[PDB]
RNA sequence: GGGUUGCGGAGGGUGGGCCUGGGAUCCCGGGGACCUGCGGCGGGUCAGGCCUUUCAGGCCGCAGGAAGAGGAACGGAGCGAGUCCCCGCGCGCGGCGCGAUUCCCUGAGCUGUGGGACGUGCACCCAGGACUCGGCUCACACAUGC
């Protein structure tokens, strides 16, 4: 996959083909990660997200 | 064949002083031998169960014995303060299973460690009425080797050795009209008849039955609280030692309700002074608080009887807490220890004036070592 | 070393700690207490102190400077004032307890002269009767 | 200044009363800008707001915006969502290819009523076009891209089933962002209606360029009214929500990912109605004048409207027939027709029998003057017969 | 039911020669723009309403089958289509301003393609 | 003075949506702060610190004997050997104690272990594992009634841990009914070493905590002595606080003065009686109605929504649940309405 | 007095705890054990009963009391523990009150 | 009871296990003193507090 | 300047980082060990072998999005009592691994006598705050 | 749901109304109710079997109704007894704390910011939810105006 994108100043998605931003940021992938149906690792994810305060629960609702 | 007799002064052969120095203050107490006589248990102020090994008897056969430091073969850890500790009754090197030691901490339940491996094998817990754990004070094994006795506030509980759980036989002592005392100091067994004596801290002594569990006699105490109690193996005799008392008493089962004879000791502070008794009944070694280990003689001709002192010797200037003798081989181990109360003397004026006293309490030396004495023939 | 220790003790004090003593005053008081404890003439405990003040006993009251909360010793100074008794405050708890002859902190202490060691006790009384009161 | 025990009393100022309805929830926003008709009705207790709704109805009723992985298909992720949420029905907004990512609207039980209209909605697509030979400059590619604008023909690829027939799809906007000559690739953004194919578009672009090519990948940016900028959630969060609900009993993480179905019908005109008519319309009926409470200014004839309740629940979608200037003057008639029901049949107290005219007509039937099936009976009052045959009979 | 010009038979009308051989009528179809990967893409100049049929053989002025219409694209006004070449042919041979012809009855009116409610 | 610095039930009264401002101000009335001592002591709550020596059963008796009242009640039945906050009400304040008892309370206790632990990481994992819904049983032995209880726990984290002394303190935040002794027992059984609870200290009890006027019973005794020997009520007002502060997070509903007596005698809140309301009042919500001065009349259950009462003209909006005011408080004016009284007299004539 | 019958898997050995066996519940997929319920082994032998129970809703542990003439060092491995099926209780009625 | 605490900068309670603060403060007990019902020594408490101005009345007013 | 740029392009959840010389020592150790016996580089195989149990050191990447890719590995190492590291580099780690596409997870197991430099890194990771 | 035909050589594609029945632009005769939600009606390989499934369009079978939509008091509050779920003395009450009057401890068993023992007494044992029945006071209630 060669689809990269970086967050805009306003907050929109700007798709690009390069891997480096002219401002000095490293672009990430635009496609989501592989999801497995037999994924029994949902408790560790929630714990490590609660330890660092990164869940969507603490995020407000626009 | 080594004849056991007191003719000369005890001889120093070996010692151990490299330990018990890492802590600011440390005190040694106990130092009893095993029934077979191949291990030594030493308890310090810092809770560490050290099992010292026995020096080789072939090394004791000759007089060329050189000084050596006995390294502990086992070093166990304990959280809270220790209350009592004793070896198993039928302790022998032949049987590998009957080679465990018992210990009772302050808030932790009664723990049992193994001499061979060095790890906790079993543990007996005892809860009170609501949900909490009660502390045990007395610790001694039964001569048959199937029951375990422990002391408590006003009752005595009997534990087994095959079902390590909560099941235990309770035997209350205090009642509405009767009642012995408060906290029970220790419990010692007699090998002549199935009965044991219960020594408490409140000027009280009593003997109970083995299986029936019924009181027979009830006595008092010197002035304070009994600390240690043994039994004379030759017959119906047994001694008892209390705290903060300068007198000793020997109670006999052939007398009805009064002390037959009285002895003199030296106890200043509330320490746990031990006194060992020879299995042949010819010598009675006992340590004092003023730094003087005295020995007595027990005569049994038939008509005259009086404990007479043979000799006396001071190992160090400290307070000898534990004194015990080896069962077969001539040997005697002693340990010292004494607390130091904070004495905030005016050091500023001492450093300003440099006059009359020229003294400071910061340089006082206190070291608790473990010596080994030799007995001749 | 003495000035830094005194400052550290001043840091950890009680709100009601205005009547105080000097360095030599505290040393003399400690020496008097250490000379009087060996004769068994000292009382340690608010219970017996107030029990005997209700009846009446003349002496010198020595309270601690660092003891929380405040409601522990809050009626002792007024009782001593009504009974016309002076009271002493020192910014220490461990040293006051060690001077009694133990390894535990003590706050309340009453002194009672029985032997002829009062030649230094009267000086301490006259000195505590002259310290500036708040 | 710490004022304690001060004389504080609400001063009775006889001023005009104003209300600010700009911060109220989704369907209650600007509820005071609707022209008032009648404020004499008896509100019923059976009802609530979509925002503060029970979790049982929050998971049952509502949509979700998912970011589909590129590994499985759309039906497979739909079935996975149905198995994770433990529901019976589940639907999607568009059948995406396995190797096509982007947003996807998914309803579950009671929001699947209007999926037929959601499927036929304009969607945006972003993919990479692969070439075979080399192009001279990017200006020629931009010209070829702007040439393929408007309505054009499209042939179904061999992949799905077979070439069946020729379709006519319309494209609104198409512009290229970048183009790399070294790798012979390039990203482009196309915004068209549903049914348009991107692989066929790439094939046509390659045929116009004279080098050929296909569609490397594809990414959907906007699908209908919801895009990647409006709370785009993934499947891992949906899977973690059920575990947080069955192990920690926290419904916040489930209400954050699931959104009420009333959000879709936001750009449509709302029509407030009475609580006595909601059940009659759910069973099925026509919208009358006495049931209408408020209407939106700027309503034309034959316009897609939505019927809402005073609390804010979307009853159903109707087709308005009268104008605001006509509904302000007219007294009786039909203004809308039932098109697609969204609520259940048994949600409000079932009452449509008693009334000022219905009871009178029923009593006249019971007497014997008028008949139930026969309209031209005696009918002594002519003004009654000339004011009852104006709706449908 | 089905029937008419066949579906279990064969007949003929105005144009004949699609499957028989020599053609009778021909109509201009497209104009050569440029080759496309061994294929020829053309633009319909003047049929005035019509689009070609799937796999429709294309002829030249001399009525010679050069290939067949493979794909069709473009807008409604500007329409294009590709031609699949046959064997023993050269795409560089036809590189001039010439017209491409097709059979007259291989078209379809766009009036039916227009959406009517 | 601004509208956001006013007392307890008076902050941001302008933000309340206005419907009508034509009412007659009556003479009778008072503010909660400037209330008579007789009513200031009989109405209100007290957040005192319970000593660790007695139990709460004796603490409530001592406080009702010192305050010289007839009725009293506590917020949570605490053990004898535990410290923490405790809300005690009076005869005119124990009406809403049933809802105050069922509230989330935080706990802080120390756990004593038996054997040795390797590090703090494993015990931290064991503490994080016991989070959420679990099974618990009474520490003592009970009958078939108390066999299994199901409680939930929100947060649990440990601060420190001493390996030399084998102790460690922790903070747990859960709801009422959860036990701490069983929690430490389960923690010790999960660590494989066993253990119990050494002590316990409550930091939060419902809505009140140790950071909001932590008074002591000694202060209550000093106030009772000063109010009788010196006739000083300031030190008595500083310890006692009105009961209208507990219902601060609940929505407010301003009512007319004529409807206060109707609600006191027992009636239904109508549309003309409501003066203002709060945005965000859903169906079947625990709402409390107050006066124009700021005195909480009673607690009600609202039926209609803000979007419904903003349009409606007549109907029932709230239902009487529990009265807090007295009966004889406002004049008797029921049948004197503009139209309703006219219709009633018309049907009477 | 009950003879041995069909037995169902109960738990998995995790670690001992003060002469008690602390086990982790295996896949019975909704079941919780009864108090003082006899626990059996693969050879249909009465090892002990079920002691106090703890743990969360999904993953919950349980401790087992030993019988007479039993040793805790015997099964110091990862083996399965079986329980009678008549000592179960559905939890579907615990969380929902209606 | 080995439960000490020290006042924080913000003004909240921070329970600790040691008896000495790392900043140089002496920690105090977290539990209050035992109360006695038959206590006739309440007259002197207010006097002591007024002499030193440590009453609730001499402190600032509560913000509510 | 370089380490600052690597810290700018970092993942939110990565506390246990390394210093400027500890990362060089770890890179040297990994480059020495990749030729001696073996190094495991794959999420699936790492978790499959951790399910049964294998002692080692987990080497995760500092720049790898999304976080849901590697989100249950460190908690699994904590549950299995195993330490892990974090490095703000993926290209250098991928080049040191097999001179190929950038890898994310790397496991090391000592077989030869090169553990004299491995126990030092182990105790340094155990001392990492 | 069923049926017919024409256009392009050959199993594949597209398209067709309110008009009909009889007599000489006209007349006569007829077509016997609607809304809503769900399920199916298509493709591929060799007279039949297997798999998946809805873009374009109506048909069939089932579940409810004859829908012009009313309400300015059906409707409340303080108490007493019984049982269940609830309360740490588990239905055995004295192993509970504070005080005048006595004693002991730096105990190494908690322990003087208290504990151990004897004698004399006052206080301590109370609350939530559901159901049946008995029983009093108030009122029967849309909330103006100056």
């Amino acid at each position: 996959m060669f689809l990269q994108y970086y967050l805009n100043e306003q907050g929109d998605r700007v798709y690009t083909l390069k891997k480096f931003d002219p401002m000095g940021q490293q672009t990430c992938s635009a496609h989501p990660a592989r999801f497995s149906p037999d994924d029994k690792y949902s408790r560790h994810r929630i714990t490590i997200k609660k330890r660092f305060k990164v869940l969507m629960t603490q995020q407000p609702r626009p | 064949a080594w004849n056991y007799s007191f003719s000369q002064l005890p001889r120093f052969l070996s010692g151990s002083w490299s330990e018990f120095s890492t802590q600011p203050e440390n005190f040694l107490k106990g130092c009893k031998w095993a029934p077979d006589g191949s291990c030594i248990l030493t308890n310090s102020a810092d809770n560490i169960l050290r099992i010292y090994n026995l020096p080789p008897e072939l090394y004791h056969e000759g007089e060329q014995v050189e000084y050596a430091e006995m390294v502990p073969v086992l070093r166990m850890v304990e959280g809270d303060t220790i209350y009592d500790y004793c070896w198993y009754s039928l302790m022998s090197s032949a049987q590998p299973d009957t080679s465990y030691v018992a210990s009772s901490s302050r808030e932790n339940p009664i723990h049992i460690w193994d001499a061979f491996t060095g790890e906790l094998r079993a543990s007996f817990r005892a809860y009170n009425h609501l949900d909490e754990l009660t502390a045990a004070h007395s610790l001694c094994f039964s001569p048959d080797g199937s029951q375990l006795f422990c002391g408590f506030n006003r009752t005595v509980r009997v534990f087994s050795t095959a079902r390590p759980g909560r099941d235990c036989e309770v035997r209350a002592t205090f009642a509405k009209k009767q009642g012995q005392s408060g906290i029970i100091s220790c419990i010692a067994f007699s090998p002549a008849q199935p009965l044991y004596a219960c020594g408490s801290y409140g000027r009280s002594l009593g003997l109970y039955a083995w299986d029936d569990g019924s009181p027979l006699a009830l006595l008092g105490g010197h002035q304070g609280g009994i600390t240690h109690l043994c039994f004379h193996p030759d017959g119906n005799r047994f001694f008892s030692g209390a705290r903060k008392d300068a007198e000793l008493l020997c109670w006999d089962l052939r007398q009805s309700g009064y002390p037959l004879w009285s002895l003199g000791r030296e106890v200043t502070t509330n320490q746990r002074i031990y006194f060992d008794l020879d299995p042949t009944g010819q010598f009675l070694v006992s340590g004092s608080t003023s730094g003087a280990v005295s020995v007595w003689d027990t005569d049994g001709p038939g008509n005259d009887g009086k404990p007479e002192p043979v000799l006396s010797f001071l190992p160090q200037k400290d307070c000898t807490n534990g004194v015990s003798l080896h069962p077969s081989l001539p040997l005697l181990a002693t340990a010292s220890g004494q607390r130091v109360f904070p004495e905030p003397t005016e050091s500023g004026d001492e450093g300003e004036e440099l006059g009359l006293p020229l003294l400071s309490t910061r340089h006082v030396h206190l070291e608790c070592r473990l010596q080994l004495w030799w007995c001749g023939g | 070393s003495g000035e830094r220790t005194y400052q550290e003790l001043l840091v950890n004090q009680n709100p009601i700690a205005q009547p105080l003593a000097s360095r030599r005053l505290t040393r003399k008081l400690y020496k008097c207490i250490k000379k009087a404890v060996k004769q068994k003439q000292i009382r340690r405990g608010v219970k017996e102190v107030q029990k005997f003040v209700n009846k009446g006993e003349k002496g010198i009251m020595v309270l601690a400077g660092d003891t929380l909360p405040i409601e522990v010793y809050c009626h002792l100074p007024v009782m001593c004032e009504d009974r016309n008794l002076p009271y002493v405050y020192i910014p220490s708890k461990t040293d006051l307890g060690a001077a009694a002859g133990s390894k535990r902190p003590t706050c309340v202490i009453m002194v009672k002269p029985h032997e002829e060691y009062q030649e230094a006790y009267d000086e301490c009384l006259e000195e505590v009767q002259s310290l500036p009161l708040p | 200044e710490i004022q304690h025990a001060e004389e504080f009393l609400i001063k009775p100022e006889s001023k005009v009363a104003k209300l600010d309805t700009s911060q109220w929830p989704l369907l209650l926003k600007n509820f005071d800008k609707l022209n008032v008709r009648t404020t004499h009705y008896t509100p019923l207790a059976c009802g609530s707001n979509p925002l503060k709704r029970e979790i049982g109805d929050y998971i049952r009723t509502g949509f979700i915006n998912l970011d589909k992985p590129s590994n499985p298909s759309s039906h497979e992720v739909v079935a996975w969502i149905r198995r994770i949420l433990r529901v019976e029905k589940t639907g999607h907004s568009g059948t995406l290819d396995p190797k096509v990512t982007g947003c996807l609207i998914v309803c579950i039980e009671r929001a699947t009523r209007l999926v037929k209209s959601q499927q036929s909605a304009g969607k945006e697509y972003v993919g990479i076009v692969r070439l075979h030979n080399a192009i001279e400059g990017g200006t020629q590619l931009s010209r070829a891209l702007e040439t393929l604008t408007g309505a054009l023909f499209q042939r179904p690829p061999l992949i799905a089933a077979v070439k069946r027939q020729l379709r006519v799809r319309t494209i609104y906007e198409s512009k290229m962002i970048e183009y790399d000559p070294e790798r012979r690739l390039g990203i482009f953004w196309v915004s068209c209606e549903a049914g348009t194919y991107i692989r066929t578009l790439c094939v046509h672009l390659g045929l116009l360029l004279g080098v050929g090519g296909q569609m490397q990948e594809l990414r959907r940016v906007r699908s209908g009214v919801m895009s990647e900028k409006d709370h785009m959630v993934t499947m891992h969060d949906v899977l973690d929500a059920q575990w947080l609900y069955d192990n920690h009993k926290d419904e916040s993480y489930l209400r954050r990912v699931v959104y009420p179905l009333e959000k879709l019908l936001t750009s449509h005109k709302r029509l407030v109605m009475k609580d006595s008519a909601v059940n009659a319309i759910c069973y099925g009926a026509k919208i009358m004048l006495p049931g209408v409470l408020r209407y939106e200014d700027g309503i034309e004839v034959n316009q897609e409207i939505v019927v809402i309740t005073t609390k804010g629940e979307a009853i159903c979608m109707a087709i308005a027939l009268m104008t605001t200037a006509v509904i302000s003057t007219c007294d009786h008639g039909i203004v809308a027709k039932i098109k697609r029901v969204i609520m259940e049949r048994d949600t409000y107290p079932r009452k449509w029998g008693l009334g000022p005219k219905a009871s009178q007509k029923k009593l006249m039937i019971k007497q014997g003057l008028l008949d139930k099936h026969g309209k031209p009976t005696d009918s002594t009052p002519a003004t009654w017969k000339q004011e009852y045959v104006d709706y449908s009979e | 039911g089905r029937g008419g010009f066949g579906r279990g038979g064969g007949r003929g009308g105005f144009n004949k020669g699609q499957d028989q051989g020599p053609p009778e009528r021909v109509v201009l179809l497209g104009e050569f723009l440029h080759p496309c990967e061994d294929d020829i893409v053309c633009k319909c100049t003047t049929d005035e309403n019509k689009v070609p049929y799937f796999n429709a053989p294309v002829y030249l002025e001399n009525k010679e089958q050069i290939g067949k219409v493979d794909e069709i694209f473009g807008q409604l006004r500007d329409f294009y289509f590709s031609v699949k070449l046959s064997e023993n042919m050269k795409a560089s041979s036809f590189k001039k301003l010439q017209k491409f012809y097709i059979d007259p009855y291989k078209l379809l009116p766009l009036q039916r393609f227009l959406p009517r409610p």
